[PDB]
This record gives structure tokens, C-alpha cells and sequence, in this order.
């Protein structure tokens, strides 16, 4: 971010997750970091789906 | 003033850059 | 050894298309994670034509 948080960054939740995501696709697949993410959260989807 | 374009653009970037970085061990 | 260290060698272009749609898809007030991540990143997908 920006030193002096008056120009405020906006992080809703999605952008922390977004970042860890992010690694596992950068650590588990490299050349091919959205076909792992896909599959990934497809699966994410596919196992949770949420239900309430 | 900051606006999500630019932060989103930041966080996927850090994450890239840092875990790249975390590749050698940065991290330490 | 000789070789062996992880050059994790990440494709730049990933992050700024995938923040397009980041950016864009907020925009567009997503749900939750499953579903937003499902479209984030089968919106690089669907702009690389895994099929054709």
C-alpha cells in the first residue's frame, strides 16, 4: 500500500484470499497459473457450494 | 484517494513479485 | 545440484488481466468466493480460448 493511509486501500476480504490463492497458483503451477485456479475452484464449487 | 484499480493491481502484483521473491527466500 | 533451484518463472500479464477482471468483477458486486474466483479466473480462460 501507500505510506500514510489516507489514500486508502481497499481490501474485502476477497483480496487477502485472492493473494494466498495466488500463490498456490504460483507454487503448485507455474507456466499454467489459471488452468490450476480453475480447476481449483471448480472443485471449490463443486465440494462447496454454499448451503444454508 | 486510491481507487481499486490500482490497489487490486498492487495486491496481485506484490503477491507475484513477494512470492517470486519467496522463491529464493526473500522471506528472511 | 548443477540445476535445482525453483525459478519459479511467473508469465506477467496473469496479474493485469486477471486485475481487469478483478477490478470489473467487484464492480459488478460478487457473491461469494466460489463464484467470483470461478468467473475471475475462467475470465482469463475465456479470453485465452482454451477450446476453439
Amino acid at each position: 500500500g501507500a505510506m500514510g493511509m489516507s489514500h486508502i486501500q481497499i481490501p474485502p476480504g476477497l483480496t487477502e484470499l485472492l493473494q494466498g490463492y495466488t500463490v498456490e497458483v504460483l507454487r503448485q503451477q507455474p507456466p499454467d497459473l489459471v488452468e490450476f485456479a480453475v480447476e481449483y475452484f471448480t472443485r471449490l464449487r463443486e465440494a462447496r457450494a454454499p448451503a444454508s | 484517494r486510491e481507487t481499486a484499480e490500482e490497489v487490486s493491481a498492487r495486491i496481485v502484483q506484490v503477491v507475484t513479485a513477494e512470492a517470486v521473491a519467496v522463491l529464493k527466500g526473500e522471506q528472511e
